[PDB]
């Protein structure tokens, strides 16, 4: 019926769907459909692909596979069973194509390092750098700068140079680095039950906890090995100053893009509940401490290991106090009052830190002006969701959905009491909500076994399902919006390549601005939705 | 036939037979079909009580052997013929390269 | 092979088979009294070799599977200690037209 | 899984009695479509009976194609193969 | 109602003799339908009031020994007089 | 013009069994193709040669003798840029639709490489040039470039034509084009 | 012009089963049922605008055309329809499935609960090429229940108990599914339970009337809940739960109803008007035409009005109809009915799962058991003067029971005559189908003659059933390989199927009042597939014991005995006439020298029976044998053979003469192996 | 049905028209016989292939290759010279890449000379 | 249709049909339970096998990949009465010839 329906393209593709359009909208061709198989069908082996895609065996698979790997679009492992030989298993890389999915706000990450050089081709320079770096995947300043012209100013060219370090940009990607975290927890969970020097036969507990402990502490430096090591930072060659190790291949570490994009959201939450001035103080206050907060890195092994009715807590509370403690000494006791506009006498203007009270910050060593951190984010994140259904379901929806938050599993009779309106409204702004999930239902039978009109109903939250009703936001228009970008490319499909290789006509000029402002809208959307989506996937 | 001793019973024909139309055609009808779809059973059309449904021919019995007529052909008549339009104009492309 | 006496504990069987390069083979003492192959009915069983299989599967031009199967453990199998995917040539005898043989595989 | 050369044959050289079935059937059906007849047609009509009248002479020009189980094909002439 | 696709005949005879049940025209001979496929074997304000009218209708109906016929004859008259809303406010009897 | 190797399934009814094989084969091939056009290659004419005919099968429900062969036949897809005889037959103020006798006119040559100096008349001539117009049925050398393959057979009961199943296009950038006596 | 038409003869390989997706249905259906029922009673009789029955969904009678593709009944196959259905609901066929698919996943974060390599462990096993469907099912039983014994999740941190499918078998709440907390296990502090006991603190202490009275309800998974649960169970596991993810069927979403497709009207034939505009319904159309109602109720509901407690009983009732729709299960667990009830307690409420299921609804009887065409039925009477392998067929049912003939060459001089008879005499045709495949013709047109003077070589005529076509012949509930036989049909008068008695035993037709079935084949080969294969003489034996199943019974035995009797004699008159009566004429007998001579002449009944086997000298029957016919008295062990037993004895045939013995079943009685008929055969 | 080789053997028409002609001698021979429907194309394609020759030869095909093997014409105009624009002036120059360009006098003229061998 | 009165036509039961199987008569059986009773054309789309009328597939507008063929009408009626109920035996296909 009319095909403008747009159901096939719509409903039946969750999760996986985003990827195989992204790569399709990005790499495309055969290079895409492989990942579509790879996500959907799980871990997969080189030969086994060809039994399905019909992709001309060991041709596309190999070529497109490495075509992904330098862009790290796959998770990569190889090993052998006890029989012998060897085999390779794969996955869809991490968040992976995610790197592509932003790439614009990764362009915006200039603004942080943008300081000390403003309104320059130096801007355009480092932009050209990064937009070449992600596109080309792994880079080396030796091969890149080598391809870059000679007879210019080396330490002036490199832009980053002494900057390559910062928090973001790049790190060596080393071997098992992008070997999947979950599985390297298994390989490292060897060596411990694997090596038990016949300690005692009794108490597998002494075998167990020690293993996990050994598994934890040995894992610690594993992610910290790439985190920072001076092999990059320290080197200072002859006739020069401190250099990186351009001998090494590096790739953008998205964790400090996680942190960076996120701290902006922590702002826009704070830029509400305080005054714009002290807000700005909070705005730069993160810039110093936005380094060491694990943030989207802290979940880490929260994936891959069975949780516990206890040990899961001993994992939580560990993340609660940790860096608020040791990096707490890296965190803000007395700031430099870095730049600031406020002016004249600037010090008590700084004492305003206490003006932040609820619902975040506002904890310290007793009376040095300071903020909690590793515990902050947990007591911060949980309350980052804010209004996710405002100007979508109507404001009336908030008040009771907010009310359902305070108490729990509450019945509409007393919802009609605490909250208030003619029931004629509740049965809309509530019932209309439940279709979008959130509230769900509790129900209990009364004076019946279980029946139709023989019981009472209660309403609850289950914020998991709530906080999960917005992962449709992934499948939502990040589904459609990206099509919009693609399926319109066919309007000028013959005109596009004409306009690219031409640099005329009335109708050519006619729809240029049309399709273009069109685009700039579709990516404006993508930026907005992206900014919202920045929350629910982690933190 | 399979190691375990079973069969003849609603449970019996679920011993081996992959055909879910006959396992549908026999005893439990509805839920052989539903179960069959939920696990997306492939069910190649093979046996007799299977084919008589689709009404195609039968694998066993008279339907056991395809029958064919000989063409009585002389492959001496199968050699192509041309005056080699190709061969003459070929040598114009052999130079300057 | 060792044997049980009376009890058989799923504790033991929970992880019994811990040796991939080798195996273990377990009997319950009640199950060994008279050897089954020696009984009356059970016809003589022969375990043909690896390569001896290939000859067979060439005679009838057959893949693996698609054969009459003996479920491992079968009383006979354990006594004869078949492994996964072997072929026991069974020589049976019944007076109909005479003696003959059929083959079974261990699945 | 190709054809098997006629020199080596494992199969019953006699008629399988389904031979007599489908061969007469198909041959008859062809005769019903106005196809030539290779036996002297005595005074008589209708397709099937003249087909019987034909195979009695083993003049039927067909080839029965037997499939072994694996798809190793086969061939036999109708003339060669014996009642 | 259809026409012979050959003779353009305007009249058909069904043929019930030999249990074919043909359908063919005298001037054509061409059939038309062979194989004569032949079968075998809530809550509303107005409709409810119509049911009630049926009940009070049947009730008084046989009481006078009137035809089952004439009642469903007159029930329609009630449905008609409902349209002009003559029947709204006057004693139902 | 050129030759090509295609595989197909020939169905010979019993009738021809008296006639020798290759003749009946070729015959059913012709009754199948002749004028008919195989798409995304371009139309055939006749069946030139024959080869690889093997023992033909017989299906159970019919009894028609079935064979499948492959061979080479005479198609028309000459090449892209080319000059050949033709003329105006059914055409607009835009570039003419050229015609060769008895085969087809599918070829509509637009207005592009065709000489810039021109003026249209509704009478007889399409575009008269600074060198002049041209005649129907007259031998006319024209150049072709692009061909279009569209089958487009969305036969619909709601719909119960658009037949440009095969067509070519071009224009003439050199002289003597559209009228041969300009050159020669 | 004319792009080439390439078509290939094709046959089926396999049936891919699957659930239709959500979207795919409307991607088929022409028109939303949506709307409502009413069948617009106005203007035409139920012209049925949009709604349940819509012309562009299909048609019913031969009345009006089909919209989408018109051409009424014969030419249109029906077309589906789709139903916007507010809120989703369980699917009674996939229900217990849905309890498996939901059984094996932690309902919190909605990821497959089994973990690490052990996931890969099973995954590897499923992909080994030789795996049967049985190994699929069983291995799935082993992979599932690992869930129940996985006592908490892996990366969610939450836990799960067992999901019990509340109550049983009722259909009242039975489709509601409940799963929340097993194993309180005492001293365990469950942070869940903790937050649990803490939640009801705000109700018990608030609205105490419930308190611990109605307590211990666990919680439920609402079907609406279970959708927004399933939609995160995708990729990764996917087929580990048994569903190959080919990315066409969209993973365990479809299995709960969202768009309910409406079957074509040709599945839902509107019953004949049957005398006045009241036009009998069919039951499903009443069902779904109610589903539209109780849906659009909730659709207009839930938008503005109604209420939470006056909602879920509706949407429930929806669940009970849609499952009620496709299966039996729930009948009346005090649920009470909807539109068009009357409250009469009518038990046969369904025309669905049953029509596909048991008895003879369809699957068993109407598909594998198809009722047939070109047939006949009649009582029976013997006709022994008729040979074996014929059936006397009463011509009055021969006139209407026809066999097609493609008139070819040889066939003309019969057939271009055979029409001119016309089918009110016996040896003629009735229908005629010319070469141009138009429709067909018959007698009622007159003409013929000049018509029959054309008769091209491809034309099809339909003969009456002549003398010697191939009739296959059947008895009763058919015990074994011998019921269906063929016979060369022979057309006689009176009216009944007259077989030859020697074939009484395979049918065990007693004559009496029993009834046979005639089936003519149609395609020109099926004849040769009956008479030449399945025929009498080739089935003369029986498949089970390899035993003659057709022989003399009753009269034919005992009559032979009286001629077989040592006491009897015959004279050249009586003999000669017998031997003539034995084959009605037609044959050449060489009278053997008379058994006894001089006092007159006589031939012994043994001889006059010998000639039965070997009438001429040119018949190639040379036999020999020996046997014991029953009631065999022993001789004295004095007698070396059993030959000399007092009342005959061995029937011993040599040189194809009978030497000694009365016959009497045994030798000529089908039962034992050593039989004159069996040996000769 | 399945197409094994799409572009296979470039076939010009020199004796190909003679091949259609021999095919026509087989069945129905064009016009005069007394004195399949396929015949429609026969009379058609035979038409222009015959007339521009008049407004043919056989062994000239063998005479055709002689100096024709000495050029850069590739396969395109190399077959094209055989029929259309019988190798004269700017006609032959109007098609093939670098038709005059590099090679001029005897190259374009001896085209007029060789066609005098046939035409 | 059943019995006399209505009309005629007779009954091969699940019990009886086996008989002609034991003989091994294929073309007879197919000549009985197929041609003689309900002979019916269906247009199936090779891609995503489903039934369609005349030209169209209607799940994917095509009138192209569809192949005509014949089939017992009861069998179609089962493909709908099934496919109405949510399930789809989607038909694969293959050509008869070339093995
Ligand atoms: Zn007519
Ligand atoms: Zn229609
Ligand atoms: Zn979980
Ligand atoms: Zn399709």
């Amino acid at each position: 019926v009319m095909t403008i329906s747009s159901l096939e393209q719509r409903t039946l593709n969750p999760d996986l769907f985003l990827y195989k359009e992204l790569v399709k909208a990005h790499l495309g061709e055969r290079a895409a459909s492989v990942i579509g198989m790879l996500v959907a069908l799980g871990r997969l082996s080189v030969r086994e692909l060809v039994e399905k895609i019909d992709g001309m065996d060991v041709d596309s698979v190999k070529t497109t596979l490495v075509s992904l790997t330098q862009l790290r679009c796959v998770k990569y492992l190889q090993e052998t069973a006890i029989s012998g030989k060897k085999t390779t298993y794969y996955y869809y890389n991490e968040e992976g194509i995610h790197i592509l999915l932003y790439s614009g706000l990764i362009i915006d990450e200039i603004i942080t390092q943008m300081r000390v050089n403003d309104e320059e081709e130096h801007k355009q320079l480092v932009a050209e750098i990064v937009q070449n770096v992600i596109s080309l995947g792994s880079l080396t300043v030796e091969d890149y700068l080598s391809s870059v012209t000679s007879d210019s100013m080396k330490y002036t060219i490199s832009s980053l140079f002494v900057q390559l370090c910062e928090m973001g940009y790049l790190i060596q990607i080393s071997k098992l680095h992008y070997t999947p975290i979950e599985d390297l927890w298994q390989f490292l969970y060897e060596k411990h039950y694997k090596n038990i020097p016949r300690n005692s036969p009794l108490s597998d507990l002494k075998k167990r906890s020690q293993a996990k402990m050994n598994a934890k502490t040995d894992f610690a430096k594993i992610i910290n090995k790439p985190n920072e090591l001076s092999q990059i930072l320290t080197v200072d060659p002859k006739t020069s100053l401190r250099i990186v190790k351009p001998t090494v291949s590096l790739t953008i570490n998205l964790d400090r893009f996680m942190k960076g994009r996120r701290s902006k959201q922590l702002i826009n939450l704070a830029k509400t509940r305080v005054g714009s001035v002290t807000a700005q103080v909070y705005k730069i206050a993160l810039r110093l401490t936005e380094q060491k907060s694990p943030k989207i890195r802290d979940p880490l092994t929260q994936t891959g290991l069975l949780q516990d009715l206890e040990e899961a807590k001993s994992f939580q509370d560990e993340a609660e106090l940790v860096e608020e403690k040791t990096p707490g000494l890296t965190f803000n006791a007395i700031d430099l009052a870095r730049h600031l506009p406020s002016a004249s006498l600037i010090n008590s203007h700084l004492k305003i830190l206490a003006s932040s009270n609820f619902p975040f910050l506002n904890e310290t060593k007793p009376g040095v002006y300071y903020v909690p951190y590793s515990k902050l984010m947990p007591v911060l994140k949980s309350s980052v969701y804010e209004y996710v259904i405002a100007s979508t379901l109507g404001p009336s929806a908030m008040r009771l959905s907010r009310c359902i938050r305070d108490n729990k599993l509450v019945s509409e009779k007393i919802i009609n009491s605490t909250a208030l309106m003619k029931e004629k409204d509740i049965r809309s702004t509530l019932a209309s909500l439940i279709r979008y999930n959130s509230v769900e239902i509790q129900e209990v039978p009364r004076t019946a076994d279980r029946s139709a009109s023989r019981a009472v109903f209660l309403f609850r939250c289950k914020e998991t399902h709530s906080y999960n009703f917005m992962r449709q936001n992934l499948e939502w228009n990040m589904a459609n919006l990206l099509f919009k970008k693609e399926k319109l490319k066919q309007e000028n499909s013959t005109l596009l390549k004409k306009a690219n290789r031409d640099d005329l006509l009335p109708s050519e000029l006619n729809q240029l601005k049309m399709v273009n402002e069109r685009e700039l809208n579709v990516f404006a959307r993508l930026s907005r939705l992206l900014s919202l989506w920045e929350v629910f996937q982690m933190a | 036939y399979k190691g375990e001793v079973l069969g003849i019973t609603r449970f019996g024909l679920s011993k081996m037979r992959d055909s879910v139309l006959q396992l549908a055609s026999f005893e439990k009808t509805t839920d052989h079909l539903f179960d069959a779809a939920f696990y997306m059973k492939k069910d190649a059309v093979e046996g007799v009580s299977e084919c008589i449904i689709l009404g195609q021919t039968m694998s066993i019995g008279t339907g056991s052997f395809k029958v064919v007529k000989g063409t009585n052909i002389s492959e001496k008549d199968l050699v192509p013929k041309r005056c080699l339009f190709e061969s003459l104009s070929n040598e114009a492309a052999l130079k300057a390269n | 092979i060792f044997v049980y006496q009376n009890n058989i504990t799923p504790s033991a069987m929970k992880l019994v088979p811990s040796i991939p390069p080798a195996t273990i083979e377990t009997f319950n003492e009640a199950a060994l009294v008279v050897n089954i192959t020696h009984h009356e009915l059970v016809p003589k069983h022969i375990r043909l070799s690896s390569d001896e299989k290939r000859e067979l599967l060439k005679r009838y031009r057959l893949k693996e599977s698609q054969l009459p199967r003996i479920q491992r453990a079968d009383p006979v199998a354990l006594y004869l200690g078949l492994k996964r995917g072997e072929v026991v040539k069974i020589i049976r005898k019944s007076e109909t037209s005479g003696r003959y043989a059929s083959y079974r595989i261990c699945m | 899984e190709k054809a098997i050369p006629k020199d080596q044959r494992a199969t019953t050289p006699y008629m399988t009695k389904y031979e007599r079935a489908r061969i007469l059937g198909t041959r008859a059906l062809q005769i019903s479509m106005n196809a030539p007849v290779f036996v002297d047609l005595e005074g008589e009509t209708d397709p099937l009976r003249i087909a019987m009248k034909e195979l009695a002479e083993k003049k039927i020009p067909l080839v029965i194609r037997r499939y072994l189980p694996d798809g190793s094909f086969e061939d036999w002439s109708v003339e060669e193969l014996i009642v | 109602m259809p026409v012979c696709k050959n003779c353009h005949g305007t009249e058909f005879e069904r043929d019930l003799s030999n249990a074919n049940n043909d359908l063919v025209c005298k001037a054509c001979g061409v059939v038309s339908e062979d194989n004569p496929i032949v079968s075998e074997v809530a809550l509303e304000s107005r409709e409810a009031t119509l049911n009630n009218a049926r009940r009070k209708l049947r009730a008084v109906s046989y009481a006078l020994h009137i035809p089952e016929y004439i009642t469903d004859a007159a029930f329609q008259w009630y449905k008609l007089a409902l349209a002009n809303n003559f029947v709204q406010g006057r004693r139902s009897q | 013009f050129i030759l090509s190797k295609i595989a197909d399934l020939v169905r010979i009814p019993p009738d021809q069994f008296h006639r020798d094989t290759i003749s009946a084969i070729t015959h059913q091939l012709n009754n199948k193709f002749a004028n008919k056009i195989i798409p995304n290659v371009g139309l055939c004419i006749t069946i030139y040669d024959l080869l690889t005919v093997e023992e033909g099968q017989l299906k159970p429900g019919d009894g028609s003798s079935y064979i499948n062969v492959t061979f080479r036949a005479v198609v028309f897809k000459p090449f892209l840029g080319e000059i050949v005889t033709g003329w105006i037959s059914k055409c607009t103020a835009e570039g003419i639709k050229v015609s060769l006798l008895g085969i087809f006119d599918d070829i509509f040559i637009p207005q592009n490489m065709l000489f810039e100096g021109c003026y249209y008349t509704p009478e007889e001539s399409a575009w008269i040039w600074p060198k002049l117009y041209f005649d129907v049925n007259e031998k006319i050398r024209f150049r072709i470039e692009r061909e279009v393959f569209v089958d487009v057979k969305p036969k619909s009961p709601k719909e119960r034509e658009k037949p440009p199943a095969y067509a070519l296009l071009g224009s003439c950038q050199t002289d003597g084009m559209g009228l041969v006596s300009w050159w020669e | 012009k004319e792009v080439v038409v390439s078509e290939t003869p094709k046959r089926i390989k396999g049936l891919e089963f699957s659930a239709l997706s959500a979207a795919d249905i409307v991607a088929q259906s022409e028109v939303e049922v949506s709307t409502r029922d009413l069948f617009d009673l106005e203007k035409d009789r139920a012209p049925k605008a949009n709604g349940a029955l819509d012309p562009k969904m299909g048609v019913s009678s031969s009345s009006l055309e089909c919209a989408t593709c018109h051409g009424n009944l014969a030419s249109c196959h029906g077309h589906f329809g789709h139903l916007k259905l507010a809120l989703p609901v369980f699917h009674i066929g996939y229900f217990k499935a849905t309890i498996q698919i939901l059984q094996g996943i932690c309902k919190n974060c909605s990821a497959i609960l089994l973990s690490e390599t052990d996931k890969r462990q099973f995954l590897h096993e499923l992909r080994r090429p030789g795996v049967d469907n049985l190994r699929r099912m069983g291995i799935l039983k082993k992979i599932l229940d690992q869930c129940k014994k996985q006592r908490r999740c892996l990366h969610c941190g939450a836990l799960n108990g067992v999901v019990k499918k509340a109550a049983a078998g009722a259909g009242s709440a039975a489709l509601k599914i409940i799963h929340d907390t097993f194993r309180w296990v005492g001293k365990k502090s469950a942070p869940e339970k903790d937050i649990w006991v803490g939640e009801w603190k705000e109700v018990l202490a608030h609205n105490p009337e419930l308190e611990r009275y109605v307590k211990r309800c666990m919680d439920d998974l609402n079907p609406l809940k279970t959708l927004n649960l399933f939609k995160q169970i995708k990729s990764a596991d996917c087929e580990l739960l048994g569903i190959d993810a080919t990315v066409p069927s969209g993973r365990p979403e479809t299995y709960i109803w969202r768009y309910l497709p409406a079957p074509p009207v040709c599945i839902r034939p509107s019953v004949m008007m049957q005398d006045s505009p009241a036009s009998n319904e069919d039951d499903l159309t009443v069902k779904l035409t109610e589903i539209v109602w109780t849906s659009s109720l909730i659709k207009a509901g839930l938008d503005k009005g109604i209420s939470i407690n006056n909602m879920m009983e509706h949407w429930d009732y929806l669940q009970l109809t849609v499952a009620m729709y496709i299966n039996s299960d729930s009948v009346n667990p005090a649920m009470l009915p909807g539109s068009s009830n009357g409250g009469g307690k009518v038990k046969p409420i369904r025309g669905f799962c049953q029509r596909l299921k048991g008895k003879q609804g369809r699957f068993r009887g109407n598909l594998s058991g198809k009722r047939v065409d070109f047939s006949g039925r009649t009582v029976i009477s013997p006709d022994p003067n008729l040979s074996i392998d014929e059936v006397a067929v009463p011509d009055r049912v021969a006139k209407v029971l026809t066999y097609p003939e493609k008139v070819t060459r040889y066939n003309r001089h019969k057939l271009q005559e055979l029409i001119v008879n016309g089918p009110n005499v016996h040896p003629g045709a009735n229908y005629l189908l010319k070469r141009n495949e138009d429709a067909r013709r018959n007698l009622r047109y007159g003409d013929r003659m000049k018509l029959a003077k054309n008769l091209q070589i491809g034309d099809v005529v339909e003969r009456h059933l002549e003398d010697g076509d191939v009739v296959l012949f059947n008895r009763q509930p058919s015990l074994h390989r011998l019921s269906i036989l063929s016979h060369y049909a022979k057309i006689r008068p009176w009216r009944t199927f007259r077989l030859n008695e020697c074939v009484c035993t395979p049918y065990n037709a007693d004559f009496d009042g029993d009834e046979m079935n005639l089936h003519v084949p149609q395609t020109e080969e099926a004849r040769a597939e009956a008479i030449n294969l399945m025929g009498v003489k080739n089935n003369l034996l029986t498949p089970k014991s390899g035993e003659p199943i057709i022989a003399a019974t009753q009269d034919f035995i005992t009559g032979s005995y009286l001629i077989s009797h040592k006491d009897s004699f015959y004279d050249r008159a009586t003999l000669t006439q017998l031997l003539s009566m034995m084959s009605d004429g037609i044959e050449h007998f060489d009278i053997p020298p008379p058994a006894i001579m001089k006092p007159y002449y006589l031939w012994t009944g043994k001889q006059v029976f010998s000639l039965l086997i070997k009438p001429n000298h040119n018949s190639p029957v040379v036999i020999n044998l020996d046997a014991k016919n029953k009631v065999f008295v022993p001789p004295k062990s004095k007698s070396l053979p059993n030959e000399m037993s007092q009342n005959d004895g061995f029937v011993i045939i040599r040189g194809s003469q009978i030497l000694s013995g009365v016959m009497d079943k045994s030798v000529l009685g089908d039962g034992k192996k050593h039989s004159v008929f069996y040996t000769i055969l | 049905m399945k197409v094994l080789e799409e572009r296979n053997a470039f076939l010009s028409d020199y004796e190909v028209l003679k091949f259609l002609t021999d095919l026509e001698k087989k069945h129905l021979w064009d016009q005069k016989s007394l004195a399949p429907e396929l015949q429609g194309i026969t009379r058609n394609v035979v038409n222009y292939l015959s007339i521009n020759k008049n407004f043919m030869s056989d062994e000239s095909f063998a005479e055709l290759m002689t100096k024709l093997n000495s050029f850069k014409l590739f396969k395109a105009e190399k077959l094209q010279i055989v029929n259309q624009l019988p190798a004269n002036m700017v006609h032959l120059y109007s098609i093939v890449e670098e038709c005059d360009a590099r090679f001029d006098e005897k190259t374009i003229e001896e085209m007029l000379e060789i066609i005098s061998g046939y035409a | 249709t059943e019995g006399r009165s209505r009309d005629g036509g007779l009954r091969l039961g699940e019990m009886e049909r086996d008989c002609v199987i034991a003989y091994g008569a294929s073309q007879l059986l197919l000549e009985r339970l197929m041609i003689s009773s309900d002979a019916f054309e269906v247009d199936v789309c090779d891609k995503c096998g489903l039934m369609g009328y005349s030209g169209w597939c209607t799940t994917c507008k095509s009138a192209e990949n569809i192949i005509k063929m014949t089939i017992p009408y009861a069998a179609k009626l089962l493909f709908q009465e099934l496919l109405s109920m949510n399930i789809a035996p989607r038909l694969r296909l293959e050509d008869i010839f070339q093995q």
